[PDB]
């Protein structure tokens, strides 16, 4: 969860 | 536009003699020049369509030649089959003029004509047989009881063109149906100068060559 | 003969055309005759000679065909001889020789705004056959190269086609000239399945733009709408006049018209004949016509030729009743 | 371009007529043009930009020609007329680029 | 971080440049129409360089928060694609005319190339429609990244994988069919970076999920459009007469 896929970047 | 004049307006003369009858048009036309004999009574005859080239049937004594711009009509021996009021046009330009005439001294039906007071409206019709509106273009004109020819109308089907003269501007609408192979004519409020027998001559659509058949008489009186 | 003249911008190096209109024959073509003038003057160091180009201005002029003959150190024609006395001895003759093969000038239609392939005969001065001279010092006469009718007339044209019923179509005769109309029998033979309820006959032109591909595009320049209905099980015949213009056809892009001289309109485009025993690629334009039946489906296809026959004296090459 | 020209007149034998070209010349050539009535149009002389000038048949030693740039005209007079040069004169390039205009008749008794 | 700054400072020009299809002078030809097609499509793309900036480089984040991010995003998302997929049909345009000049009887029409301008609005429009059911709500990290998603789904994978064939496999395909040398070096290296980068995040946390080692392409592709943007607006007698004989 530290670097979860945060989705939506672009 | 354009003014002719032909020096000989009465020319009197017996058989077996040359006759020659010139024409001075105001403007360097090209050859495009065209020689009508029209007998009284009768509708005009076209003699030569591009001012040295005899049309088929006319004998081959008629012939043209030019200078500058000196059309003329020459003929070698006037046999009484030969007396008629010779006119002369230009066919170079929309507005064509016919001159005022000499004095020597497929078949197009019309219906129409009367008695109609000014403001009335006449309907003329020229029904033809032969030949195709599409390969043909229609041409109208009046001759006034003792003067010229002058033009009236002409359509062009192919192209889809209608030309009217300055004088009837507005006035006079023509129209032409391909399905019976007729040409009509609509004029609206008629003046007291329109009094002419009215003519509807056809012509060839690809590279006009003068109008090489004409009508009989639709004499309308107003 | 009153020949043709074009005078360039400057007082010098006029050129005369007993004619602008060459005809293509199926065997050999009309050389070009005439007659370049240049005065004493201006000549002296130089030499006179002439160029004509075969552009393809689709714009881009890919020139096809380039010739230069030098006026200015073979037999004469009558009327090379007659300019020759006419101008004066300070007269230097040209000619050209146009070899077989090569497309008709044919332009085609724009809409609400040439493009084709013209000819333009060129005279100028020089002596390195490639230096850059202006416009102002040359001159830019436009011909133009068309076919005119064969006295032959063709076989009857015939299709067949039975795949799904059976129909078959012909034509009164192959020769055909500008404006006349076209009788066409339509005459079918269905047997079963669906009773067809309209009857689209259409006169349509290949203008086989061969440039670098190939191409085969259709314009319906004639067509007609008649809603009879066939039956089944049951015969049928029915004859039409279709005629194809332009006055319906304005609007119309990418239709093949006559060749040009000025913004003056023409007619369509004449049918372009090749030679059958040699057949290679034209680098131009190639127009064929043909006209077909369209049952609603199948459709047949039948040859026809659309082009004037041979003109009596000449043509101006423009609307006579101008302005 | 207007090609504006007079000088025709009668004249009994031997006079000339001092005619005149008033056009609206860089290194160019033009001459006077006639035409006999009922004839053609023939060339009388050269009249070049330089000094060079050329005549036909029966204009060498008879005829001369003359052009001035100041008032942008060409001149011609004639000498010796016999009855038979009565024919009406133009004025163009030798290269034959201008509108042939109006000629003056000329005529000699 | 200075790629966002020199793709505006080099987009302005062309964008003053387009200038009402080059100065409102020349004639509305189909080649002016797809030139003002692409003007408008990259002016909407350029309208939009402080949100792209403020998303990565000024404080990492945005300051409207889920109010801008989204929509700001989606409206890029949307053009984007309209961008490349303006590219092909000119692209298309490119081969058309030049494999072999015959567009006389087809698509010669303005009318024909405004319609075929609104379908590919109408098309960007469909395609950015999924992507309206998508961006993101807040971000638990104090510093409002606009992440965590929403309630939505396994299918991750082929969206990416439709957004590469729309974006990649398809338009290179057709801008190697058109160029063929003489019968693009720019577009190699734009679109394929951030495919390939997206490749890569998808394989990596397809079995072992990226973690410190990181992963911040996000600067990559900002790199990748400003190198489009710089490219794009940067690569687009007498008379006759007659005489006398005898």
């Amino acid at each position: 969860s530290f670097y979860f896929p945060g989705q939506f970047a672009f | 536009d354009i003014q002719m004049t032909q020096s000989p307006s009465s020319l009197s003369a017996s058989v077996g003699d040359r006759v020659t009858i010139t024409c001075r048009a105001s403007q360097s036309v090209s050859s495009a020049v065209a020689w009508y004999q029209q007998k009284p009574g009768k509708a005009p005859k076209l003699l030569i369509y591009s001012a040295s080239s005899l049309y088929s049937g006319v004998p081959s004594r008629f012939s043209g030649s030019r200078s500058g711009t000196d059309f003329t009509l020459t003929i070698s021996s006037l046999q009484p089959e030969d007396f008629a009021t010779y006119y002369c046009q230009q066919y170079k330009y929309v507005p064509v003029t016919f001159g005022q005439g000499t004095k020597v001294e497929v078949q197009l039906v019309e219906s129409g004509g009367g008695l109609v007071q000014p403001g009335g409206s006449l309907r003329l019709s020229c029904a033809a047989s032969g030949f195709n509106v599409y390969s043909s273009s229609i041409h109208w004109v009046r001759q006034a009881p003792g003067k010229g020819l002058e033009w009236v109308a002409s359509i062009s089907s192919y192209y889809g063109y209608t030309y009217y003269a300055d004088s009837v501007k507005g006035r006079f609408t023509i129209s032409a149906d391909t399905s019976k192979n007729t040409a009509y004519l609509q004029m609206n409020s008629l003046r007291a100068e329109d009094t002419a027998v009215y003519y509807c001559a056809r012509s060839r659509q690809f590279w006009y060559s003068g109008l090489d058949y004409w009508g009989q008489g639709t004499l309308v009186t107003v | 003969t009153r020949v043709f003249k074009k005078a360039s911008p400057n007082g010098k190096l006029t050129v005369y055309l007993g004619k602008r209109d060459f005809v293509d024959h199926i065997d050999l073509v009309d050389p070009v005759d005439g007659v370049v003038l240049v005065d004493p003057e201006y000549l002296k160091e130089r030499r006179v000679y002439v160029t004509l180009t075969a552009a393809f201005r689709y714009g881009f002029r890919k020139d096809l065909f380039v010739a230069n003959v030098q006026s200015f150190p073979k037999p004469l024609t009558r009327l090379q001889e007659r300019l020759i006395k006419k101008l004066g001895e300070h007269a230097y003759p040209f000619t050209f020789e146009i070899p077989p093969n090569l497309p008709s000038s044919v332009t085609l239609q724009p809409g609400p705004e040439a493009i084709g392939v013209d000819y333009e005969v060129k005279a100028f001065v020089a002596e390195n056959l490639e230096e850059k001279i202006h416009k102002r010092n040359s001159v830019r006469l436009v011909i133009e190269k068309v076919q005119y009718a064969p006295e032959r007339p063709g076989p009857q044209p015939t299709a067949e086609t039975t795949r799904q019923l059976h129909l078959e179509a012909s034509l009164d005769k192959e020769i055909y000239y500008h404006g006349e109309p076209i009788s066409v029998n339509v005459h079918v033979t269905n047997n079963t399945n669906k009773t067809v309820k309209k009857i689209k006959i259409s006169v349509r032109q290949y203008a086989d733009i061969v440039l670098f591909n190939t191409a085969q595009y259709k314009v319906p320049v004639a067509m007609e709408e008649a809603d009879d209905t066939v039956a089944p099980s049951s015969t049928f015949s029915k004859v039409y006049t279709l005629t194809p213009f332009l006055a319906n056809n304005r609007e119309k892009r990418g239709l093949a018209l006559d060749g040009k001289l000025k913004h003056e309109d023409t007619n369509l485009a004449s049918s372009t004949l090749l030679r059958e025993g040699a057949n290679r690629e034209i680098l131009g334009i190639i127009v064929s016509y043909k006209v077909k039946v369209k049952l609603v489906d199948v459709a047949v296809e039948l040859p026809f030729t659309l082009m004037h026959p041979k003109p009596k004296e000449e043509p101006p090459h423009r609307e006579v009743p101008e302005n | 371009v207007q090609l504006q020209e007079s000088g025709g007149g009668l004249v009994q034998a031997g006079g000339s007529l001092r005619l005149s070209c008033v056009v609206s010349f860089d290194t160019v050539t033009m001459a006077w043009y006639r035409r006999a009535p009922g004839k053609h149009r023939e060339l009388v002389a050269s009249a070049t930009a330089g000094g060079t000038t050329t005549y036909a048949d029966s204009v060498k030693d008879r005829f001369t020609i003359s052009r001035d740039n100041a008032k942008n005209t060409v001149y011609l007079q004639m000498n010796s007329l016999k009855p038979e040069d009565t024919a009406v004169y133009y004025c163009n390039t030798f290269v034959r680029s201008l509108s042939w205009g109006q000629g003056t008749q000329v005529t000699v008794s | 971080l200075v790629l966002y700054c020199l793709a505006f400072v080099l987009g302005i020009p062309g964008n003053a440049i387009v200038i009402w299809f080059t100065g409102f002078k020349w004639k509305k030809t189909v080649t002016t129409l797809w030139f003002l097609n692409l003007a408008i499509a990259d002016f909407i793309f350029l309208l939009f360089l402080p949100l792209y900036i403020s998303y990565v480089a000024m404080n990492f984040h945005w300051p409207f928060g889920i109010w801008l991010c989204k929509a700001n995003s989606f409206t890029a998302q949307l053009n984007m694609f309209a961008s490349v997929f303006f590219l092909t049909v000119i692209s298309l345009d490119h081969y058309i005319h030049l494999i072999h000049p015959v567009l006389s009887h087809r698509h010669r029409t303005l009318k024909n190339s405004l319609i075929v301008i609104i379908f590919i609005w109408l098309l960007a429009s469909l395609i950015g429609g999924p992507a309206l059911y998508f961006r993101d709500t807040v971000e638990f990290n104090n510093h409002t990244l606009c992440y965590n998603n929403f309630q939505k789904h396994i299918r991750h994978h082929v969206l990416t994988w439709v957004k590469f064939i729309i974006g990649y496999l398809f338009p290179l395909l057709t801008m190697s069919i058109c160029y063929l040398c003489l019968i693009v070096v720019a577009f190699v290296v734009c679109w394929t970076p951030y495919h390939l980068f997206s490749i890569w995040e998808l394989t990596i946390h397809h079995n072992s999920y990226s973690h410190h080692v990181m992963q911040a392409g996000i600067p990559l592709s900002t790199g990748l459009a400003f190198l489009n943007s710089c490219l794009n607006p940067i690569l687009y007698s007498c008379t006759t007469a007659s005489s006398s004989l005898a």
